[PDB]
RNA sequence: CACCCGGUGGAUGGGCCGGGGGUGUAAGCGCCGCGAGGCGUUGAGCCGACCGGUCCCAAUCGUCCGAGGUCUUGACC
RNA sequence: GGACCCGGUGAAAUUGAACUGGCCGUGAAGAUGCGGCCUACCCGUGGCAGGACGAAAAGACCCCGUGGAGCUUUACUGCAG
RNA sequence: GCGAAUGCCGGCAUGAGUAACGAUAAAGAGGGUGAGAAUCCCUCUCGCCGUAAGCCCAAGGGUUCCUACGCAAUGGUCGUCAGCGUAGGGUUAGGCGGGACCUAAGGUGAAGCCGAAAGGCGUAGCCGAAGGGCAGCCGGUUAAUAUUCCGGCCCUUCCCGC
RNA sequence: ACCGUGAGGGAAAGGUGAAAAGAACCCCGGGAGGGGAGUGAAAUAGAGCCUGAAACCGUGGGCUUACAAGCAGUCACGGCC
RNA sequence: GGUCAAGAUGGUAAGGGCCCACGGUGGAUGCCUCGGCACCCGAGCCGAUGAAGGACGUGGCUACCUGCGAUAAGCCAGGGG
């Protein structure tokens, strides 16, 4: 619900900033598509597009940064602008097989 | 051949138990990745008691590698008699069943 | 919840305190009781 | 409120027998990509960074 | 858990893409009225699993275990 | 949101002991353990309550001890006033 | 001279690696330290208060407060974090509060009054309080104090002299 | 010490050795704790460290275990050791 | 030498039950003592020249135990050494 989002939110956020973070299996598996999806919008690129992407992310700097910045570095492909890579270790007490994901580059 | 150990070891004797019951009688180096990349706690520990083990030998008990663990075991003792909620009246304590940890390291 | 413990310097003290016990027959009694008898300290001492 | 509780000393025997079906199974791990060593079947590591791309450190 | 299909000589996930379905014509500029609003562009916009394309993405590489063919009698080649 | 699978921790009353099936019969008269019989591999985890006369508590209902304790009146006696 | 008294005392197994983490006000990411960090430090998104999950005066508890070292156990997991350990250090007032003033209840209580003894009562006087009364305030200043320490501004009572 | 506001209740816990000569140094390790050396008559006498039994948890070995009932078991006959 | 058809014994144990060896956990136990218990002979009052009993207190460097208390591990005088 409000939480599913939130996530996708900040994760989508932080990420674009670095372009490959460290969350567990799933977490990543999703932040992908979405974030992913988002991308495809930076690609659309315009009034609208932006008015969305931001709509969620909320933040000029980026929002723009990507739409212009990265977007391009991708204008060509077909989704997938992300390469979700699992990881070797696992957060303690837990034992969760975290994992890392980036913007396929 | 030589051996590693250590009592006053805080932990689930039991749990521990699985620990070896694996890497158990097997090539040094070998399991040395079992516990390196296995899971559940103890490991860490378990590992430890393999290094001062592999050590002790070569160092003062002597032929590296060719070694392993002819045998490995753990015992409980000393408890940790622990107090909990008074039956909301009378005491109910558990016991972090201290934990011993011996383990062989002889050469092929 | 109001147990029955809320101590009250003023209170507890007063109420109980070297003196008093003293002042009293009884009090006095036991007191010098306790004293020898046991050792220890005493109320107010508390 | 202990409606139901055991009724007869569980029997070490059995007891354990119970605790019997249990057991571990060493990590299926493999061996390095070029990292040379044993890794968590499918992953880089404090030995790797590779896979195909240098996405790590050391 | 066991059970089914797939493991880049792949269409298995997602992604994208067409397709459907679904909400009722958007963000903007435009033109009428002091304003409120309306009318247009514009059945727009946006689309969660539904039908199906395309190797953008991500199922790399690797291990382990596994047969041999038990004793007697006879029936045929 | 627990419950289920992971990792870290890790109790608790009751319990002689136990590898504890159904039957129809039985015995102190409502038996997994005795007889005859029929099904019957070894262990487990997620459950569902029936039986183990399940757990709680040496029945408060009962009677029995020429037990006890409280109130009652033209019960016995005695004191206070 | 002991199974054996739902016996007493001590240990030790049960159920059981299932039941619980003390409010369904959630988090997640980047860097940093460390032998080792979901659980510490900085930083950036996010959620919950907001009549409180605010500061304040009390009462109660008394070093729990700061600072440098450290994690064996207590922290219902960790833990380099602590309101945990050791060591050092911290809270100053003519004017704030209590007394150096006042009495009601009440308590004491020379005299006085009655008890088998211990005792009972009890005048005046005394004890007795955020009730009466009384002479200040704003800023600064350390790891902690502050109407007390700084300083600027405002006072009171006693004493000696004239 | 500890529960009790109070009057009051009221525990547990002794033992290395001849004496410390109480373990310098080197080793794995964040440490505790474990491997050697040295004291030594002995340290499986080693720091809550004399004797240190049982219950109860382990590590290996012999035998034994998947058409099988009883805590028990004890009498017969058989194979492995 | 191969094929069919039948007929009967064996190995393999996740854990498990018994036997053996080696730990661990736990402290029984024996023997022992700076302590009691018990009975008998000694003794038999302390107090304002503020007792019995506490309070906070000095050791150079500190909680406790102690003995004192300000002239605080002690200051004088005589006997023993």
């Amino acid at each position: 619900s409000s939480h599913r989002l939130a996530l996708y939110r900040n994760q989508a956020k932080s990420l674009l900033t670095h372009g490959r973070i460290t969350t567990t299996v799933p977490k990543a598996k999703e932040l992908r598509g979405f974030v992913d999806h988002l991308i495809h919008l930076a690609k659309r690129g315009d009034l609208h597009a932006r008015r969305l992407v931001l709509r969620d992310l909320q933040d000029v700097k980026l929002v723009r940064k990507l739409f212009d910045e990265i977007a391009p570095r991708y204008r060509d492909r077909q989704g997938g602008y992300t390469r979700v890579l699992k990881l070797a270790e696992r957060r303690r007490g837990d034992g969760a097989p975290l994992a890392l994901v980036e913007l396929v580059e | 051949e030589a051996k590693a150990i250590a009592r006053y070891v805080r932990i689930s004797p039991r749990k521990v138990r699985l620990v070896v019951d694996l890497i158990r009688g097997k090539s040094l180096e070998e399991a040395r990745n079992i516990l390196r990349y296995t899971n559940k706690r103890g490991a860490y520990f378990v590992a430890k008691v393999l290094e001062s083990a592999a050590a002790n030998a070569v160092n003062n008990h002597d032929l590296e590698d060719r070694l392993y663990v002819k045998a490995a075991y753990v015992d409980e003792g000393p408890a940790l008699k622990r107090v909990l909620p008074r039956a909301r009246g009378r005491a109910d304590i558990i016991k972090k069943r201290t934990s011993h940890i011996t383990v062989i390291l002889g050469e092929k | 919840m109001k147990r029955t413990y809320q101590p009250n310097n003023r209170k507890r003290a007063k109420t109980h305190g070297f003196r008093a016990r003293m002042k009293t027959k009884s009090g006095r009694n036991i007191l010098a009781r306790r004293r020898a008898k046991g050792r220890h300290q005493l109320t107010v001492s508390d | 409120a202990k409606h139901p509780v055991p009724k007869k000393k569980t029997s070490k025997s059995k007891r354990d027998m119970r605790r019997s079906h249990h057991a571990l199974t060493a990590p299926n791990l493999t061996e390095c990509p070029q990292c040379h060593g044993k890794k968590l079947s499918h992953h880089i590591c404090p030995n790797c960074g590779y896979y195909d791309g240098r996405q790590v450190l050391a």
